[PDB]
């Protein structure tokens, strides 16, 4: 089926957009010290899966990465624990700087796939 | 329910409070 | 396309190693400190054909046991260990940690301590008299003299417990107290025995052992490797971006 | 990034040491003054992965 | 939810007392660790300063 | 006590590190913005038909 | 066989052991 390409590439576009938004949010919150209720910011990631044989890619869910918080010592802070160690986001920088580029490249590649498929479908529309 | 589908119920507004009251 | 991931992983591990070196440099004056070594380990991935990927993960084998210098502060109850001496103290959870920080303090009730951790000698946590002057012998004997009393009333009151560890069988802990590894613990027993071959001296306090030349060379190498990896990332991204144009029609 | 925070802590520690040294030197003429000495301590340790 | 916006905030000042000059002026005062001189603001309400 | 006057309490190390971090963060955010703009500048070409 | 060809059964899982047991 050549119609399924549209909702395969749309799924790919949506998944890559979600991944790029997650990476941008992590980069923005790379240094945020607290949330709305004292909960430290946690790096988040998306889960990709196949639609199903094989099909498009769907984002199953968004999960906070389970890594120890890079806690720092600020005793004169209300959020400090009993030992004065406040918790900071466990977000690197190279990871997101590469995730953005990879997501953009995949997005552009799927755009090219959709363009080619649409062109050949329109060409087939005038058989004979 | 699944994102991208069609549902006759409009989504509730999105809000981003700075601090929980 | 996946060649970008090995380079970014190398850059991230270089950043981690730089963080380790910075942490080593930060505490360049804490008494009884042991530096943190660092190294890079290759971790090849064995796929099906043409194994051309070998990642890298930073690793720290452990502290190097080269003793630092010792400052002569002339304080009566400051001890400095031998080449492989270890003062045994009681940690927060009852485990016996080993330190080289000889700065011993005395509480109001005559209880000895080191940074809040009660030092244990022959027996249990040793407690000297209330307000007596304390002197440390050349092998760990503790003598107490009640102030105002005649000098011929100085009496031994306890003895420190000094253990000998080679250095390649001890690992650091989260709090910062070295403990034996599993194999060494099994071979030498759960708790070490106070060997009599270790001799110490009073009036001096041992500093840290961090090499500025090693730190500087490591920092320079890390910066250069990071720059090379960044260039590789840029090249791979450019190639992939220009190659995706082939997919068009 | 963690490196900047660690180096900031190190610079603060050295500044405090210089402060206590300067205080010791300033009142070298005060009667009955007992010189101070600042002792530091390393913070906790983060274990990315166990051996 | 994927977007998490970022805003800046200032959780008050810091009360660490800075160092002090010795100007020898007879009517120059310095407060203790947690002291405050009480003055009268422009609107009549009281305020605390150092 | 009289005869002394208290100055401000501003930490030069804190100020310098914060300024460096802010500059780096701003540069990274600009990189993200330009990447997103360039990436989105071709979905219209897709829609062109 | 040659990379890029076609084969009946899938590739084995890929692992990156930090240290060989």
């Amino acid at each position: 089926a050549l119609l399924n390409i549209f909702d395969i590439a749309g799924s790919a576009l949506a998944a890559q957009s979600k991944r790029l938004n997650v990476a941008a949010s992590n980069l923005a919150n790379a240094d945020s010290v607290t949330g709305p209720d004292g909960q430290p910011y946690r790096a988040k990631q998306v889960v990709f899966q196949v639609d199903a044989a094989t099909g498009g890619v769907k984002v199953a869910s968004v999960i906070e990465s389970q890594a120890p918080e890079k806690l720092v010592y600020e005793p004169g802070n209300p959020l400090a624990d009993a030992n004065g160690y406040v918790k900071m986001p466990n977000v690197d920088v190279v990871g997101e700087m590469v995730n953005t580029m990879s997501a953009s490249r995949s997005y552009q590649a799927n755009i090219e796939v959709l363009n080619t498929v649409k062109s050949m479908m329109l060409k087939t529309l005038t058989l004979g | 329910g699944v994102p991208g589908a069609l549902s006759n119920q409009p989504a509730p507004p999105n809000e981003a409070p700075i601090a929980t009251p | 396309d996946h060649a970008i991931y090995t380079a970014m992983g190398a850059a991230s591990q270089t950043l981690n190693q730089q963080a380790v070196t910075a942490s080593n440099l930060a505490n360049a004056s804490t008494p009884g400190f042991r530096a943190q070594l660092n190294a890079l380990r290759a971790v090849p991935v064995d796929g099906l054909s043409l194994a051309t990927r070998t990642l890298v993960t930073a690793s720290t084998p452990g502290a190097d046991m080269t003793p630092g210098q010792l400052d002569y502060t002339s304080r009566p109850l400051d001890v400095a260990l031998q080449q492989d001496g270890w003062l045994v103290v009681q940690a927060a959870d009852g485990a016996e940690g080993y330190t080289r920080n000889g700065n011993i303090q005395v509480g109001p009730t005559g209880q000895l301590t080191i940074q809040g951790h009660p030092v244990i000698g022959e027996g249990g946590p040793i407690t000297v008299p209330e307000g007596s002057e304390i002197t440390i012998a050349a092998d760990g004997t503790i003598s107490a003299l009640n102030p105002g009393d005649p000098p011929n009333t100085v009496a031994p009151v306890g003895r420190l417990k000094l253990v000998k560890a080679e250095g390649n069988e001890v690992q650091r802990s989260d709090d910062g107290l070295f403990r034996l590894t599993a194999e060494a613990q099994a071979e030498r027993g759960a708790v070490l025995a106070a060997d009599p071959s270790i001799r110490i001296m009073s009036g001096v306090l041992e500093g840290s052992n961090v090499k500025p030349v090693e730190a500087m060379t490591d920092m320079i190498a890390n910066a250069r490797r990071f720059e090379m990896q960044m260039k590789v990332i840029t090249s791979v991204d450019e190639n992939e971006g220009r190659a995706n144009q082939l997919l068009s029609m | 990034i963690s490196s900047l925070w660690i180096a900031k802590t190190g610079l603060d520690a050295q500044q405090t040491n210089m402060d206590v040294i300067a205080n010791n030197l300033a009142n070298v003429s005060t009667n009955g003054f007992k010189r101070q000495r600042a002792v530091f301590e390393d913070l906790l340790y983060q274990t990315i992965r166990q051996p």
